[PDB]
């Protein structure tokens, strides 16, 4: 129930990310609580309510 | 915090009671000047039907004193009416010795920064064997009706049960003998009208690790006690149950 | 020798020193200027001071690692005393009163006791029907929760770390959240076990309704009457419900191991009692995650024990066989070296 | 025990009303098996006169004497017959002793003093103590009366036995 | 001061103890006599003439015959209908069959099966197990309701457009009881609860276990089965699914004779059940010897 | 914790002097406002000639009872007490107190200074009584209520005359009869008929309910109940019950005993550990 | 151990570096004993340094715009001004996070021990000072527990017996040595302790073992198997024929040319010992209890579950309690009664 | 000992939960064990409720739990305060009952509300924050009377005649709101109360004097009124100078009758927990003193 669209639109700071194990494994084995994974370009972020 | 009152008692009553920790009761007798006489569980143990013979004779020798005899003689008339004749005054914290003595007992309080309540051993029993964290403690009197006359039982007991109704529901469960003996007295002789089977008074709450077993000495005689090492007193009313 | 064999299970606690690694700025500590609160009386006055810490984890893997580096003492006796099954199941009796009393005397037990009523069990934190011993030079009573076993169970089963119940039940192998497949893996006996391929090495433990299963599964205990204060080593292998409940993904089960699966045991009483006051520390249990038990040095006759005490350090590791006499060697070199070298 | 005494008291309070006298019975491992005696819920009894007429009815028949209806809106006197049948059963008191015992030793452990003629002491795996009343049409008992014993369990299944009063009273009464 | 009834009751004690048997001589139980019962003070009379015993035994004969008379009635109906239709009977239960077979041997096996069933007539049987729910109070109103609702003309359109739904009378699954006889090893299965469904493909019956599994009888040449419906229709079927059908006829008994015997029980409330009507219930109390007794 | 009260009328110097004498009495008010008018103080507002004692007892139970404080000009302060704290209370009752009593409150019954009147309004304070006396006098009034219908007989006249007087440690009383003009008031009427009818209802109902209970787990205490019930039934003979009727009778038993709860329950208010040599006033711990 | 820890989300690159030598990679914390052992063991790699450390905590204050969003929506978006400015200007990226905006620029030096692990420089703390004389245990002092298991009374096949230690130990010929009825263990310290079956009596005599009521209950609840081989295992008929003309009726049963199904208990007796545990043992779903038999059989053509006790130990399945084991038990009995030279 | 009880919540509570839990400051929540540090899973009545079991056992467990006031809800910590005897406290009601002045309040397990809303508060997982009902004395003793009378009537009655009576008995109207008694199973917890009531009724029936038995018949000889007529109809089908008179006899017999009526009344009574002062007009909250 995160504001993923806001995360996409908002400005971000870049870091050299270092996952212990491959990122898709970390997401697939849910090391992180709450997730969103999409493929390609998903236009969900292009409207503001 | 604590509240205290001052009382006069003569030495003959005080003798074994002289130690700092005790529970004080008042006797009202229909006499003219000495209406109220101040007695304790140490003396009341003589008539407690649940105490063993050896301790009974120990107290019989200990309270040979003159005034204690007349005090005991007033218990003879009316077993069922005993708790009516009794009134309670809390637990004692002060002692000064003399022919006429001045002693202090608290009605509602504790001691900040030792304050124990003593119990003679056979007066003590529990309905728990793993003590709850906070123990409510009582003075209860139960009547043995199955005999040629009724004999009174005396107990001080510790329990975590705070609600009176459930408490009496379990008390009836374990004291079913006295209920049946009461009804046996009623069916046997309707001439005299018996009152309740047992009487509850609420006074106290303590923490279980602050309950000690202790050994007590007076007049070079030696009797063993159970004690509530840091006693908190909250004096309630006598309540009856059949 | 009666017509059957036994297999014992017991849990021993070790007091350990561990070393921790953490990179620079693994996490950021947020603190506030302390808050003071006041309670005052006419005899003395007391101040309560409070300060809040908020820790924000600053990495995408695991930024800190621990290992149990050193150990020197066992809080349990490493004994072989048997659990008092009468105390844990106290209400139950034999039909015939005379034979019940005969068995009570013969096996040395008190009379049966009624369980504390639900109101009492709520008001006080358990019954604790068994008291402290007068003295104990060793540690806590590591009660062995025996389970029954066929006379001819395969001897090799005991020489390597296995599940004592006789079937593979580590929920890391099963696909996550497939409760149907997991119950199949633990209970089906037409699909061989995943560890020692066969239907089962102990048919009186590994399938639903065995005496071990009804003895040590907390569900069947709940259907029965028992006291929950008494910690039992065997329960962690037979509690199907939370074994299946742990059938989650890799990182969530790691986090559950390091946070939630820890045991709590009272440190003072001789009998291992459970604890929920939170004031007592929790205990790390690798056997829970691995879902296996460790083999410990055991031998039939004093001959092999003495010939292993006779030989040089390291003989405890081996497992040896005489005509009818076996030796089970300890899988980690604990007893001879790790405890006493200190 | 306690049920026998209590029911002997209670029947005296209603001897004139019911015209029934109390009868105290014991059951063992030969009347019902262990689990049934352990889970017994109700015990019922019903009287039958020497002519085959129940006591929940007047002797002069009833409308239930009719042949079976075979209808569907009526089943067999649907509600009327069912309620009359519920009328013709009376409920008795009972107690279960779930342990093996010797009956004389149990009774002497109790307050009684059993004074039987010789040591035909008997053993049983368990005991239930039922008590029943049997009816006096006038101040007399007919030897051909029949008394029925019914036992019901929590699942609603029941067992049903019937006894004729002559065997119960064979020379208990003709000697008296 | 008064003497108490229980005290003199105890001190007087008992001296009588004897065993008695039920009339069928199947059960024994003990009768106890207390010397303080008011029975001894009453001094009432006793009479045991032979005529009364004879009458009681005749009443007992009727009480016993109440079940075997229904057995005999259904048997006689089977035979009467078997002559009525010329013995040639249609298929009524669905199973595949061969024209090239020795049907005469199955006819003789049917004769054997019905004889063996007649020998093993018993109180527990599909006819009695179907009668027992018929006697309960609900069955009158329930069957009345079923006939009334069945007797409904096709709805007028506004009834179907508006208001609470229209419904269909019967459920897709029927509830049945059956008697199964096997001749190759003399054996009869009487207390059977069984589920039945009428096939949609053909108007014939498919029979199922109370698990959903199909029954095996129609394939086995050595078995014959009897069927009864909850509305007391009736079938006797021999291998191949060919059945003889008729009413279950019970006009051979008075209402009280079967009613008093087979009246299904209804509870009266006792500790451990909810006061709300028909509510869910905990596990039974079961005062038991395996646990330390409570007060 | 304070409550202020203002008198509408004037006040002579003698009347304000008469008020200040009561500077430690137990004065109840119907309910707790911050400021109240003088009428509500005391029991005077409830003193209708048609009602009397028993209803006033329950009213006194329900009200809040306060102690008095030293007086401002035209406005009196009432101090509402707190549980477990000591206060000085004045014994307006005609009894002597001793260090250790349990004290109860009940409406006055046996009454020049009491006329603390500002015109047709009188400050009738309640009585403070040692608990055994209160229980016994409640019993005695109630028993006087029961003989009320038979006052024509000479021996019951003597029995009532003997009941009315009670003697206590250096004290004597004459309790007024609960009947006036040979008629009984409505509250006493209801109380006594309810007591009598709960007795009758118990006698009628317990016989069937002991059997209804006994079928399951009948035991010795219930057998003793049966013995006493049978003897009571036989001794009363000196010479198939429908559901809703039983519901009505069973409900009535409990509602009747609920009406009695005013006179059945006797709660404590004060317990004393001090007394003046003058015995004019005492100090007590507050309860309830 | 050190290389496994992933690097942080961020770092103040100038904070916690050796004055001239190195950048600090991580800190290792452990009790005094372990740290002392490391200091003695890896002496060549351990050296004393002075490092630059932040002198004060980072002071984080929040914008008034964050206060307004907090009152209204109950949330913060830190460095609100930067986000607003970057969204107005169109810049994609922010220079640094909210927490790199704290703890800055106040460096003061302190001296530590360090160890070299390849590229990594790691600090070492022995937190003795923080806990001495206090009433709380060091959280690095831990309780860990393990679960152990061992057999007793287990019996090895005579068909394949062998010795690996014949030259080491030799035993008397007695049967007590032959049949392993006890086990020996070691105490908390290395001292021998023994378990007999006698020690087991406190558990093995409990009624809970001997009551299969839950066993039978869940045996019925699970339901019979639908597999065809198990299906041929299920069928079994028993009934109570009258005993009146029992003898004379015997030939009539054999007149019928119909073979009968083996009972489950009968089938269980032909599985040899080494494969009673394999999947091919059809009957295994039955074997729930050592003292009791379970089975599914038919009555009224319904399938029901039957339970019955194994009155004598001889009734146990051959695979679970073999015959030669019974011969050894008999030899043990004779040895106990000193009849081993049998009359 | 400790006057403040700290409750810790085991979730990452969002805005919704931390806001709606802030909305319940000064509500009463029951605590079993009365200790310093307590987890949210053993707060409220959620674990003790089980519909397959009775309302009687839920009431029995509720009487023994201790009551606390909720204050200063902060991050994952709820800070329950235990009210001290004889002080002035504010309380927030949960049930739809309306509170007057002067009324004494008793704690009862929640009932089945007339239109059955229940409004789903705090479902943080499988848990739910079930709160008890705070009810004025007349309704509490009314519902206790109803449960006891329903148990007494219900025994040995078949279901069909039971239904018509219980559908009338089960519903209680009180101050224009109506509630239903949820689960009146005949538990042994109720059998103990019924046995005590039967013994007390028998005893009061026995020792009552002849004048106490004869009063209402003497009053029917004396007077005629609607109340007396209703009593007459109650006694209808069940129906000189005393043989000896004495005052002290009456004193003794009446005192015994009082102890027995005290038992019988106590079986209906419940222990008071709050006495109210003037109430916020929207029934939302009232000021009360904590009693016992």
């Amino acid at each position: 129930m995160e504001n993923w669209s806001a995360l996409e639109l908002l400005p971000k700071v870049g870091i050299p990310t270092d996952f212990l194990t491959h990122v898709k494994t970390s997401a697939g084995e849910e090391m992180f609580e709450a997730l969103r994974i999409y493929y390609g370009d998903d236009p969900e972020r292009y409207n503001i309510h | 915090q604590a509240l205290t009152a001052r009382f006069f008692v003569p030495e003959g009553l005080v003798e074994f009671e002289a130690q700092p920790g005790a529970l004080l009761i008042r006797m009202e007798t229909g006499c003219d000047s000495p209406r109220h006489l101040y007695i304790s569980l140490y003396l009341l143990g003589i008539r407690a039907s649940n105490v063993s013979a050896s301790t009974r004779c120990l107290l019989e020798s200990v309270y040979t004193a003159s005034a204690a005899r007349a005090a005991l003689q007033w218990l003879d008339l009316g077993p069922h009416l005993l708790h009516r004749r009794l009134e309670t005054l809390g637990c004692v914290k002060t002692v000064s010795l003399g022919i006429t003595s001045l002693l202090t007992c608290v009605m509602r309080g504790y001691l900040y920064n030792v304050f124990a309540l003593m119990i003679p051993k056979d007066m003590y029993l529990t309905w728990e064997e793993t003590r709850g964290r906070l123990q409510y403690v009582y003075l209860i009197i139960v009547y043995d009706y199955d005999g040629p006359e009724t004999r009174p039982g005396i107990y001080v007991l510790t329990s975590s049960i705070a609600h009176w109704q459930t408490l009496v529901d379990v008390a009836r469960g374990k004291f079913a003998r006295e209920r049946c003996s009461f009804v046996n007295r009623r069916i046997t002789r309707p001439r005299q009208i018996p009152l309740c089977t047992g009487v509850i008074q609420k006074l106290g709450w303590c923490l279980a690790d602050d309950i000690h077993t202790s050994f007590l000495v007076h007049k070079e005689l030696k009797l063993s006690v159970v004690r509530l090492d840091n006693f908190s007193v909250e004096l309630g009313d006598f309540r009856e149950f059949v | 020798h009666p017509g059957f064999a036994l297999t014992a299970v017991r849990t021993d606690t070790f007091e350990v020193d561990m070393l921790l690694y953490s990179g620079k700025s693994c996490t950021s500590v947020i603190i506030n200027n302390p808050i003071v609160t006041k309670e005052e009386r006419d005899i003395s006055t007391t101040y309560h001071v409070t300060q809040n810490i908020n820790t924000v984890d600053m990495g995408l893997g695991y930024t800190s690692n621990t290992c149990v580096a050193y150990v020197n003492r066992v809080r349990t006796d490493m004994g072989v005393r048997v659990q008092d099954l009468f105390r844990v199941f106290p209400m139950n009796v034999y039909r015939h009163d005379e034979v019940d009393r005969w068995i009570r005397h013969a096996a040395g037990v008190e009379r049966p006791q009624l369980l504390d009523t639900e109101t009492i069990s709520m008001l006080t934190f358990g019954s604790m029907s068994e008291r402290n011993a007068a003295a104990t030079v060793h540690g806590q009573k590591a009660a062995c929760e025996l389970i029954l076993t066929p006379v001819t169970m395969d001897v090799n089963y005991f020489k390597i770390p296995n599940n004592p119940r006789g079937r593979a039940s580590c929920m890391l192998a099963v696909d996550p959240y497939d409760t149907e497949a997991a119950t199949k893996a633990i209970y089906d006996h037409r699909e061989a076990d995943a560890q020692t391929f066969a239907a089962t090495h102990n048919p009186w433990a590994s399938q639903a309704g065995c005496l071990s299963d009804v003895l040590y599964n907390t569900r069947h205990r709940e259907r029965l009457g028992y006291n929950s204060k008494f910690y039992s080593p065997c329960a962690q292998y037979f509690n199907t419900e939370e074994i299946i409940a742990a059938n989650k993904t890799l990182f969530k089960t790691i986090d559950e191991y390091l946070l939630r699966a820890k045991d709590c045991i009272r440190g003072d009483t001789d009998t291992q009692y459970v604890c929920v006051e939170g004031t007592e520390q929790l205990i790390e249990n690798p056997c829970r995650l691995t879902q296996e038990a460790l083999p410990i040095l055991s031998t039939t006759t004093l001959a092999l024990m003495e010939t292993k005490l006779k030989g040089g350090a390291g003989a405890f590791a081996t497992s040896e066989t005489h005509f009818g006499n076996y030796v089970v060697g300890e899988i980690i070199p604990l007893q001879q070296s790790m405890l006493f070298n200190s | 025990m306690e049920t026998h005494l209590y029911s002997d008291l209670a029947f005296e309070a209603r001897f004139a009303d019911d015209e029934q006298l109390p009868l105290h019975l014991v059951l063992d491992q030969e009347v019902l098996s262990n689990e049934e005696a352990e889970t017994l819920r109700y015990v019922y009894y019903r009287n039958v006169d020497s002519a085959g007429r129940s006591t929940g009815r007047a002797p002069g028949g009833d409308e239930d004497d009719a042949p079976a209806s075979d209808d569907a809106e009526d089943a067999v006197g649907g509600d009327r017959a069912f309620d009359r049948e519920r009328r013709t059963w009376q409920r008795a008191c009972f107690r279960v002793l779930p342990r093996p015992l010797e009956l004389l030793d149990y009774l002497r452990q109790s307050g009684l003093t059993v004074t039987l003629e010789k040591e035909q002491r008997v053993r049983m795996f368990y005991a239930v103590f039922t008590t029943l009343g049997l009816r006096c049409p006038d101040n007399r008992l007919s030897g051909a009366q029949t008394l029925h014993l019914r036992l019901v369990w929590p699942d609603g299944s029941y067992r049903d036995w019937e006894f004729l009063a002559r065997d119960l009273l064979r020379e208990e009464m003709e000697a008296n | 001061d008064e003497v108490a009834r229980t005290d003199e009751w105890k001190g007087a004690g008992v001296s009588r103890l004897r065993e008695v048997w039920d009339v069928q001589h199947r059960v024994r139980l003990r009768v106890l006599w207390y010397v303080n019962s008011f029975w001894r003070s009453r001094e009432l009379s006793y009479d045991d003439h032979e005529v009364e015993l004879y009458r009681a035994l005749d009443a007992y004969r009727a009480r016993i015959a109440v079940e075997y008379v229904l057995i005999r009635a259904v048997r006689d109906e089977i035979y009467a209908v078997l002559r009525r239709d010329g013995g040639a009977l249609p298929q009524r239960f669905a199973c595949h069959v061969s024209r090239n077979m020795s049907w005469r041997v199955v006819w003789e096996l049917c004769r054997h099966a019905l004889a063996l069933w007649m020998d093993w007539a018993d109180v527990r049987s599909c006819i009695i197990k179907a009668l027992t729910p018929r006697l309960s109070r609900g069955a009158a109103a329930a069957a009345q309701r079923a006939r009334r609702q069945r007797e409904r003309s096709a709805p007028k359109p506004q009834e179907l457009l508006f208001g609470p739904r229209n419904e269909s009378g019967p459920p897709a699954e029927q509830t049945w009881y059956a008697d199964v006889v096997r001749c190759v090893r003399a054996q009869v299965d009487l207390g059977v609860e069984v589920r039945a469904a009428r096939c949609p493909r053909t108007g014939l019956w498919i029979v199922r276990d109370r698990r959903g599994r199909l029954r095996r009888w129609l394939s086995q040449p050595e078995v014959c089965v009897l069927y009864v419906t909850p509305d007391l229709d009736f079938y006797w079927v021999l291998p191949g699914g060919f059945a003889v059908s008729s009413r279950v006829t019970l006009h051979g008994l008075a209402q009280r004779a079967l009613r008093d015997r087979f009246q299904n029980f209804e509870a009266v409330l006792a500790r451990g059940m909810h006061v709300e009507a028909g509510r869910q219930e905990p596990e039974t109390p079961r005062v038991s010897g395996r646990r330390l007794p409570f007060d | 914790a304070n409550i202020f009260c203002t008198f509408d009328h004037k006040l002579s110097i003698a009347d304000v002097g008469k008020l200040t004498k009561l500077v430690a009495a137990v004065v109840p008010i119907p309910q707790r406002l911050h400021l109240i008018k003088h009428y509500q103080l005391g029991l005077h507002q409830f003193v209708d000639h048609t009602r009397g004692y028993v209803r006033l007892r329950g009213l006194l139970r329900n009200m809040t009872l306060t102690l008095m404080r030293r007086v401002e000009g035209n406005q009196i302060l009432l101090h509402v007490p707190t549980h477990g704290l000591l206060y000085t209370v004045l014994n307006t009752g005609p009894v002597t107190w001793e260090k250790g009593d349990a004290l109860c409150v009940l409406p006055p019954l046996f009454h020049r200074e009491n006329l603390l009147t500002l015109g047709q309004w009188e400050l009738v304070l309640p009585w403070i009584v040692p608990m055994p006396l209160a229980l016994e006098i409640n019993q005695r009034l109630l028993i006087m209520g029961l003989f009320s219908l038979d006052r024509s007989y000479e021996e019951v006249k003597a029995a009532v005359q003997q009941l009315q007087t009670i003697t206590f440690r250096d004290a004597t009383f004459t309790i007024p009869d609960p009947v006036i003009d040979q008629h009984l008031l409505i509250d006493m009427k209801t109380a006594c008929l309810s007591m009598s009818m709960v007795a009758n209802l118990a006698s009628e109902l317990t016989m069937t309910y002991v059997r209804k209970l006994a079928l399951e787990d009948s035991s010795m205490l219930l057998v003793k109940c049966q013995e006493l019930l049978m003897r009571l039934d036989r001794e009363r003979s000196v010479g198939h019950v429908s559901p809703d009727d039983e519901i009505a009778r069973l409900s009535a038993l409990f509602v009747m005993l609920r009406q009695l709860d005013d006179l059945i329950r006797e709660q404590v208010v004060f317990t004393v550990c001090d007394v003046s040599p003058d015995n004019k006033s005492a100090t007590c711990i507050f309860k309830g | 151990l050190a290389e496994a820890a992933t690097d942080s989300i961020l770092d103040n690159p100038t904070t916690y570096t050796t004055s001239s030598g190195a950048k600090i990679s991580g800190v290792m914390v452990s009790t005094a004993n372990v740290m002392q052992i490391i200091m003695s063991l890896l002496s060549s790699h351990i050296t004393k340094e002075t490092v630059s450390a932040p002198a004060t905590y980072g002071n984080f204050v929040l914008s008034p715009e964050n206060a307004v969003t907090a009152i209204s929506y109950h949330s913060i978006l830190a460095d609100f001004n930067s986000y607003k400015a970057h969204l107005t200007s169109g810049q994609p990226h922010l220079p640094n996070d909210s927490l790199s905006q704290a703890g800055a620029h106040s460096l003061t030096p302190l001296s530590m021990d360090v160890i070299r692990l390849g590229e990594k420089t790691v600090i070492m703390e022995n937190l003795r000072r923080v806990y001495k004389n206090t009433d709380t245990k060091d959280p690095l002092e831990r309780n860990v527990d393990l679960t152990f298991f061992f057999p007793v009374g287990l019996y090895l096949p005579e068909d394949r017996g062998y010795t690996t230690v014949e030259s080491k130990v030799k035993l008397n010929d007695t049967v007590r040595n032959a049949l392993p009825t006890t086990a020996y263990l070691l105490n908390r310290d290395r001292a021998v302790q023994k378990i007999d079956f006698v020690d087991a009596l406190k558990t093995l005599c409990h009624p809970v073992l001997h009551e299969p009521a839950p066993c039978l209950q869940t045996f019925t609840e699970r339901g019979p198997p639908s597999e065809p081989a198990m299906q041929r295992l299920l069928e079994c008929r028993f009934q109570q024929e009258p005993m009146g003309g029992a003898a004379r009726r015997i030939p009539h049963f054999y007149r019928v040319r119909r073979e009968v199904p083996r009972t489950v208990n009968e089938m269980k007796q032909d599985f040899v010992v080494t494969d009673f545990y394999k999947v091919g043992n059809i009957t295994l779903y039955t074997e729930l209890h050592p003292f009791f038999d379970f089975t599914h059989c038919q009555e009224n053509s319904e399938t029901v579950a039957l339970c019955t006790p194994r009155i004598v130990i001889g009734n146990l399945p051959d695979g679970l309690a073999p015959g030669p084991f019974h011969e050894l038990r008999t030899w043990e009995i004779m040895e106990h009664m000193r009849l081993r030279p049998p009359p």
